[PDB]
RNA sequence: GGGUAGGUGGUAAGAACCUCAGAUCCGGAGAUUUCCGAAUGGAGCAAUCCGGUAGUUGGAAACAGCUAUCAUUAAUUGAUGAAUAAAUAGUCAAUUAAAGCAAUACGUGGUGAAGUGAAACAUCUCAGUAGCCACAGGAAAAGAAAACGAAUGUGAUUCCGUGUGUAGUGGCGAGCGAAAGCGGAACAGGCCAAACUUAUCAUUAGAUAGGGGUUGUAGGGCUUGCAAUGUGGACUUGAAAACGAUAGAAGAAGCUGUUGGAAAGCAGCGCGCAAAAGGGUGAUAGCCCCGUAUUUGAAAUUGUUUUCAUACCUAGCGAGAUCCCUGAGUAGCUCGGAAAACGUUAUUUUGAGUGAAUCUGCCCAGACCAUUGGGUAAGCCUAAAUACUAAUUAGUGACCGAUA
RNA sequence: UGAGUAACGCUUGGGAGUGAGAAUCUCCCAAACCGAUUGACUAAGGUUUCCUGGACCAGGGUCGUCCUUCCAGGGUUAGUCUGGACCUAAGCUGAGGCUGAAAAGCGUAGGCGAUGGACAACAGGUUAAUAUUCCUGUACUUACAGUUAGACUGAUGGAGUG
RNA sequence: GUUAAUCUAGCUGUAACCAGUACCGAGAACGAACACACGUAGUCAAGGAGAGGAUCCUAAGGUUAGCGAGUGAACUAUAGC
């Protein structure tokens, strides 16, 4: 109960396609050390709705800015997708 | 190890020669023998003991 | 300044203020993920205020004094989901018992 | 203490702009410049339009803008007397009204 | 605490803010310090997974958050406890220390090369060097004579110069190289066992804890006297003081013309220095700026030294007496080595055996005996004087200037 | 200098379009190809090269509007699949222990180490980038309570299948 | 334990964690300093003739081998005669 596992909700075209259906999908970026149950509890105690399905995925660090005289690396990121029972939508 | 349990004193390393006076790095091992020692607690225990320390114990009534 | 934090009741009011500031900062960061924030400077100010309150609490004891007594449309959607699941299970069992 | 306080009048000792007066606005003591209004009006060329044709208020032409002046070239101005001499500065005076005060070496006039 | 007007670390232009109700900045003192990592709750492919135990909140629960703990060894203490009755090993519980890293540099110790030189090479040198390993420490090691050694002698040890390329040692070959003494650096000696005695140990204790002494001009213990009340530091704490160290302050003196893009250079007349070190400023500036010599300044932390008080340790001169004690596998001896300048010789040290005396003693003075003289081993401890600089501060350089 | 020479490392044509410029870019139609393979599906390894938009300085053995090149923005979704929390073969580590100048070497109790064992989900559709995972339909397992019916349950250990 | 525990069966509610999941993958992205004719685990495996996954042409599906255009000397390689 610290709510230190919700960094930023992303807004991409895939997301925009996702909420237009009947499920109102939500996606957050999460501290890489937080599990499914931690995210579920945080989401329950941040809006008041108990999620049905909670799924997670990862992005490996990737080389970015190939030509810069210094090759940087993309940061490790973990995303959590949360879905709600059909027929409800909540603002962020 | 090849050392008596009464005092840390192991082998000695030196040079071995012949009539040709050639050098050879050779070790000399202190003699050990498992003779039981009776500690003044009603107990006996076998430990590796040098023969010289064994003579000292024999003359000191320590078995 | 920070001297005004020593004066107040450092038992229960400060921790409630910490929780409220944490919630507001989380909402601020969520707005930062969006376009409608318009006040860049508030993030660092709130972060430093939280750091100061955490220091002044830590000088005495812990932050989490949980030993005390620390939406609404979800019920409708949950009722609909339970009804749908119940109907699916009932029809499945009815067909299963009608098979023989 | 610093020789120049933001707000007071200043003059220039050496350079092309002899006998010039001005008011100080910005000071960068880390790398030792000084910004005075009305002096060193360099002709900036607002090179913005040719980057791309999207922005507005991007092609105005030759515009006069201020240029930094090295701090050591300046001298504070004296006007507490009919015949004033642009002199040195002394920090030692310590009235109880404030921490320290400043005074011209060649005369006795506050600030 | 210092110190004030800008500040939001560099690639930095900027949108949005803080700011003289004393910001940024400097110094001191404080907290969070995720994970790995000696990693130590258990594992592992380092930055991963899985837990047990005790509280606390949600609940009906699985479980989930929020907190704390859970390695080993060694030592100490207690309970438990086998074969075997007791007892021992083992087991459990509790407390206390390490466990590693590095300063490419010093020290001690263990182990320990070859190339090469000898124009080959085995003796030998390299070399007790390199490597590996153990442990440090702020330096380390050594240390108070069983010494030297030829003297009407010096008097712990350590380092430097000399003695000296000497005496000598070497298939007498390459080579190797002291010890006295002298002149310097610094300088100070203390503490245990022993007889004697007290108290306690199934008083058989042989063990535990107290006084007593620290030894060669032989000393100490014993019986018995006189006179101290103090010299003092390898030294416990309290009170103060000085001088530093970690932030800062005050802190002098110029114009005019000139070539000139710009003057500070150049020319004329001036000014100050306990400050003419240095750096910057549109050309080489003492007087444009920061500064610099000097005088000052410490809320807090910290170092050295000084004074007083205080705890422990310490002191001189007699008399008796064949009274007692004075460092045991000890030293020599033999068999092989090794440090010694010596390639094994007294000296020293030891792997195997052998194995005394008690002041009428023992050892030493390069085989040994006798005489003479010197010193008291086989117990322990020690400051400075010596080597080194990865770190911090300031400064220096007939050291370098982008193939350096 | 060798020198604008040797080589440029398994193949074409036409039309339209793009374009500043096209044998090479795009589209269209043909042909010539391997087809137990140059195809469809994945192990180990590469870590973004996958998709979209832009560009052609450098890289493309010619050119280039185009590229596995660069820049900018996105993309992998699991109670059931791959491997953990289940199990063991070599083998590794290893309390106590033995052994060796030291470093260390051996080894017991244990613990790790699958290429194997047990273990419950299938068909279809959707996106440029994912789909036994997202979605529609239909299923199963293992804990967990409350409740209900019946039943004395039967291990760390023994024995057979395994 | 039998004042009940322990499982078994159905109903009601509840839980199911962590890491991989793109693309390439007998090759232009992997190992050969390369957009090299080299090398590499397993799985699918069409029709005619054929014992056959050989041989020939094809199906599904997929490539245009990252220099070319000419002439058709000697000579070289490949083949045919």
């Amino acid at each position: 109960d610290v709510t230190n596992v919700l960094l930023k909700p992303v807004l991409t075209e895939k997301v925009y396609f996702n909420q237009m259906g009947e499920t109102k999908k939500y996606v957050f970026v999460v501290n890489p050390k937080a599990s499914k149950t931690r995210v579920k509890l945080a989401f329950e105690l941040v809006y008041g709705i108990k999620p049905l399905k909670v799924n997670t995925l990862i992005r490996k660090p990737t080389t970015i800015r190939g030509g810069s005289r210094f090759p940087g690396l993309s940061k490790l990121e973990k995303l959590a997708v949360i879905t709600l029972p059909k027929g409800i939508a909540i603002s962020v | 190890a090849k050392k008596d349990q009464l005092t840390l004193r192991g082998p000695l390393y030196g040079n071995n020669r012949s009539h040709s006076k050639t050098i050879t790095r050779r070790k000399w091992n202190v003699n050990l023998q498992p003779c039981k020692v009776k500690t003044a607690d009603g107990k006996t225990t076998r430990i590796l003991v040098s023969t010289r320390t064994l003579r000292t114990l024999k003359k000191h009534n320590r078995l | 300044t920070v001297a005004k934090e020593l004066r107040q009741k450092s038992s229960e009011e400060l921790v409630k203020l910490v929780i409220k500031l944490k919630g507001e900062l989380l909402e601020y960061r969520f707005k930062l993920a969006h376009g409608e924030l318009d006040k860049p400077h508030l993030i660092n100010q709130t972060r430093r205020l939280l750091a100061t309150i955490l220091t002044i609490l830590t000088e005495r004891k812990l932050n989490w004094q949980e030993e005390q007594a620390k939406n609404e449309a979800a019920v409708n959607a949950w009722k609909q989901h339970l009804e749908a699941n119940k109907a699916k299970l009932l029809k499945s069992r009815a067909k299963r018992e009608d098979a023989s | 203490m610093q020789r120049i306080k933001k707000g007071d009048k200043v003059v220039v000792i050496t350079g092309k702009n002899k006998g010039g007066s001005g008011i100080v606005l910005k000071i960068m003591p880390a790398r030792q410049q000084a910004i005075v209004e009305g002096l060193n009006k360099v002709t900036r060329h607002k090179k913005k339009d040719q980057t791309t044709k999207r922005a507005a208020k991007q092609s105005t032409g030759k515009v006069q803008q201020e240029a930094p002046i090295f701090l050591s070239k300046l001298a504070l101005f004296d006007q507490k007397a009919k015949q004033q001499t642009i002199g040195k500065i002394k920090y030692v005076m310590d009235p109880k009204t404030n921490k320290k005060t400043r005074v011209f070496k060649k005369s006795n006039n506050t600030l």
